[PDB]
């Protein structure tokens, strides 16, 4: 088994809300955040809980630091429930949920401008839950379920109501773990998310290629490039519409063919940057006179 | 029939030394030489094993990939009587990217000499030694040519500063350059992960037509 | 005088031998 | 400080190439393949490298397997060149760059019908090598770079050269490492692949959302979508082909507008499929009647 | 904008505060022995710096 | 408690002086060196001594090394007077003053062509002298107060006295010291100097903007720039001097204005090199045709 | 020295019809050095020697 | 390229005690040709002038 | 491993002094 650890970790922010919108005693559930490894996104624990089978918390305390100035004031309850399949979601009685709260072993109870830790507690047993993303049963590959309950309305420095939803801290998991049978676990995790839509250049003269050097992004890293456009009336004069771009070093086309009889709007680049962030491509236009501006996306794998 | 030829996973390292060599002369020069503070400079001598081409220790630093000078003194040798003065100061600096030579005081750049260890001050008719100061840490440097950073490639840097005035007998100015003596090393390294080294290879060819 | 340094500046290079039947 | 190890990860599939594919000695260097631990991409010591700074290699012997028969016949030689710069590509004689790779310590040579391996020379001292893509100089991230250089041409078995590009073995590491300084390395080692394609559903009713759901993805992982269609003749009857396409579940609109007057053809769609690899999302044709095809691409990240 | 507090809050040492609160932040040393040079900065910023804050 | 040594700091080079310089015995004495650790501007100890306050030398042997030809006579004593303000400058005897030095313990007389050495004397009690220039009382500062004099005619080879006033060696001290209470100091012991001078370019088009890159300075350190003209008549031909220098990275305008109705000759800018030395301006005239030549003067701190 | 003596043949007794690489050359071997001398054509420099 | 051509040029002279030149073959056992290896120890017999 | 030959292709270089007097 590997013993990694003790580390530290990024969970989210957490928004405190108001009078109005508490309705049901539901709606006190502030984060309904499962603590498996593999629930964190982009974290350090997420992306090492996809290279190994089974995990388990030896030490995992969760640790709160407040956002928010010391004038307005609003007590948390906060808890990690064992059981990942106990739903606090559905209980009618506002004091119920929060003594199911404080009842849970491990749990503190703390205003919101001041910085508290919980602690998980383990098993009598030995129990490795499993990595990965989750399957059909949640038992198998959760250890615990991190719960917040707003129990006192939101209030300001003279002792009434706030009337709007406040974010108010960022939750942090201090971590130690076991890990068990390295594996590459499928169904990786990793989120792509549009980088940046810069547009094409306008050159100036018809059938030639030209290069456009486009900056400021990550140094050596693979890009996903593809084509769009806002709002062009590509028939403003004589002549189609015709671009084509194809990188210098990476793989594919872009084609914008506004042709009225077969209208074409496909393709797709992948491409890296060099050490600089930067990367060129060959635009073609069969009629530079036409102006009409097109962009591209710049798909990309934040993490 | 399969038949293969794996070398061992040894790493031998072959400790050389102590064999003596010969460095560069080095030119004294007059007063009417010396315009800037960076005039001063008489020798700039790299310390890299790889860096006397002619001596036999630049030919095998070539054979392994690493070296470390774990003695190294450079012991100045003299060609002049006792009737010409001028004084010199000798140290070999350990970073090979500070350089003195963009300094734009007189007095500083004798300062930047007597104040590194190992320094040795002397009239320049009469034999000193100037002793390499080893790191703390066990750090090694690549044999070979320089690449992009001299300071995966370079213990040390040899130099010697004049800080007077070309005196003759009499008292009075000499008005030449003249150069006044040898410099010889005593060394002893180690030598790690035998290699061919590519640069090495004699090979005449044309690399690009600009 | 003449003397015979054993020079230790070398590498072995030692050489097996296999082969693969037909099945 | 965090050893971990020792295990197996896949480098490469080394390609052996024909006769006329030789032309200089530089032309005989197979693999030029960094050992660095962040050089690979998708495999299991890549992935956590990138969560920490510092690493090295404690026994990093490589393991070559064949993937051919044993009635062709050809003959390589293996080696590890533990200083990242020197480059033999500029050797003008085809014998010199052989005796360049037997001469270093640790190589091997072999028929390439068999299984053999290649260690990794330990240095004198004690250093450690960065993690991460390569800044700036080699010398501080890459431990070593493997090579395999082609001595022999490429026979079959009926006395002939063999003329194509035959992939001829697989390589593998058994790797042993430190690391240091956990931490994220800000330039992801993953990259972005267009999945796969499929077209928009043809609803029926003019300006009513019928949902389109999509199946034979993964489960529970993170998609992008953005559209693309090629050579639709919009304007073969009246109407003005106007698509609105939402997530029930995530975020984002693909907005399609063929008016030639204002042309949009932009947005897209962050959606993750359920547990069971399917997803859905709202279809809507402002005109029914025209029912020519437009497509999206579903971009995901593989590694 | 949580990429880049999430590569924050995972680096070794790092402390995460109200900005109304006094903390430190410990420098965690390497696991060999290298010395760092002094001096302004040359060619390769990893010769002469030990660390950013 | 802090102790660092032992080391070696260059103090000053000694000029031996005619006997046509020689007048009254106080002539005699060649340096007069407190040996205050604060007091030799730019070497390793006096850097080192403006960040402690109090100070001690427990070995502080000075080493005397010739720069002068064997063929060439005369005659030093030298001592260091242990008393800061024990100053022999009064005395109206040659022979007196002579006879203070050898009387002194740890004193030395020596031909000045060999390399002798001077130590300093220990006191009984342990006492501490403060480091910083020199504020009032001398005794609580200064440990020693180095002396050379001369007791000999500057003869030559030729039988001839010397008529120049020669340096004829150099000082140096091979120092260990203790140190305490770690500050700074607040009085800078550096001194400035005018680096060099290099005048502005000749822009061609009026009031347009060309930009002046500068050399041969040293890499990454700080600047300053002030203008310095001479003997140029503005009024050759018709127009106004205007001209506006300010940097691209640092801060400030030199501003020249040589309207003879509002004359403002002022500004200063402080701009430092990149990694090679260099630096550039946006070099401005109002009046392009105006050739008249303007200089500015490099600021920089040397030690 | 290699001399080839045979025609080179395949598996069904035909002739091979292709000039055909086949092996490698390995040398085991055991020397003396006497006098160490820097060897003065070793020493790497470009110059131009003669106008023809 | 070798190690002992680099180090040869540090020394005058040489004489091999030893020396046994290893053929490996790189191919199976289908294809079929007969050599014959030998090292003439003079450097100017030379046999490429044998019309036989 | 490591192993540290003592390598013997070396050769020394030994410096004596003297010196010349006036007459
Ligand atoms: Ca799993
Ligand atoms: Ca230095
Ligand atoms: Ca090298
Ligand atoms: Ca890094
Ligand atoms: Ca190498
Ligand atoms: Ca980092
Ligand atoms: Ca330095
Ligand atoms: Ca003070
Ligand atoms: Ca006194
Ligand atoms: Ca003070
Ligand atoms: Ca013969």
């Amino acid at each position: 088994i590997s013993r990694l650890g003790p580390d530290s970790d990024f969970l989210t922010s957490v928004v405190a809300k108001a009078s109005t919108s508490i309705v049901t005693p539901a709606d006190r559930i502030l984060v309904k955040q499962p603590l498996s490894a593999s629930s964190f996104p982009g974290t350090r624990i997420t992306g090492l809980s996809s290279y190994w089978e089974r995990y388990k918390w030896l030490s995992a305390v969760a640790r709160y630091v407040p956002a928010v100035p010391n004038t307005v004031a609003c007590q948390f309850v906060m808890y990690i429930d064992t059981d990942p399949l106990d739903d606090p979601s559905n209980i009618s009685d506002d004091n119920q949920i929060v003594r199911q709260a404080v009842s849970q072993a491990g749990s503190n109870q703390f205003n919101f401008n001041t910085s508290k830790t919980v602690p998980l507690i383990v098993r009598a047993d030995n129990q490795y839950y499993y990595t990965g993303v989750d399957k059909q049963n949640l038992r198998f590959s959760l250890q615990g379920i991190l719960y917040i309950i707003q129990v006192t309305d939101l209030i300001n420095f003279n002792g009434e109501l706030i009337t709007q939803d406040l974010t108010c801290g960022s939750l942090f998991l201090d971590w130690l773990v076991n890990f068990s049978i390295p594996q590459i676990n499928p169904t990786s995790l990793t989120d792509v998310r549009v980088d940046k839509a810069v547009n094409f250049i306008k050159p100036e003269v018809s059938g030639v290629a030209e290069i456009q050097t486009v900056t400021g992004l990550s140094p050596s890293t693979s890009y996903l490039l593809t084509p769009a456009f806002l709002e062009q009336n590509f028939q403003s004069e004589a002549g189609i519409y015709i671009l084509s771009a194809t990188p210098v070093e990476g793989e594919g086309t872009i084609s914008i063919n506004m042709d009225p009889t077969v209208t074409t709007v496909s393709g797709f680049i992948k491409v890296k940057t060099d050490t600089f962030g930067t990367f060129d491509l060959s635009v073609v236009l069969t009629t530079a006179s036409k102006k009409q501006t097109t962009g591209f996306n710049i798909i990309a794998a934040t993490s | 029939a399969l038949t293969s030829y794996s070398r061992p996973n040894v790493n031998k390292i072959s400790r050389l030394g102590p064999d003596s060599d010969f460095l560069t002369s080095v030119v004294a020069k007059a007063s009417t030489s010396i315009v800037t503070p960076a005039d001063r400079i008489l020798v700039k001598q790299p310390l890299s094993a790889s860096s006397f081409p002619g001596t036999r220790i630049t030919g095998l630093s070539s054979y392994w990939e690493r070296y470390k000078w774990l003695s190294a003194v450079a012991r100045y040798v003299p060609a002049v009587p006792n009737t010409v003065a001028c004084q010199f100061v000798m140290y070999i600096d350990t970073d090979p990217l500070d350089d003195p030579s963009n300094i734009s005081d007189d007095n500083q750049i004798v300062r930047q000499a007597v104040s590194q260890a190992g320094s040795n001050q002397f009239n320049f008719n009469t034999s000193k030694t100037v002793p390499l100061i080893v790191r703390a840490d066990n750090q090694y440097y690549y044999t070979g040519v320089d690449k992009q950073n001299l300071r995966f490639s370079l213990q040390g840097i040899l130099y010697i500063i004049q800080v007077t005035d070309l005196i003759n007998f009499n008292g009075e100015l000499i008005t030449q350059d003249l150069t006044c003596g040898s410099l010889f090393l005593d060394w002893l390294v180690n030598f790690s992960i035998p290699q061919i080294n590519p640069t090495s290879l004699t090979d005449v060819r044309v690399d690009k037509a600009v | 005088r003449r003397r015979v340094v054993i020079n230790q500046s070398n590498q072995s290079m030692p050489v097996t031998s296999n082969g693969a039947p037909l099945q």
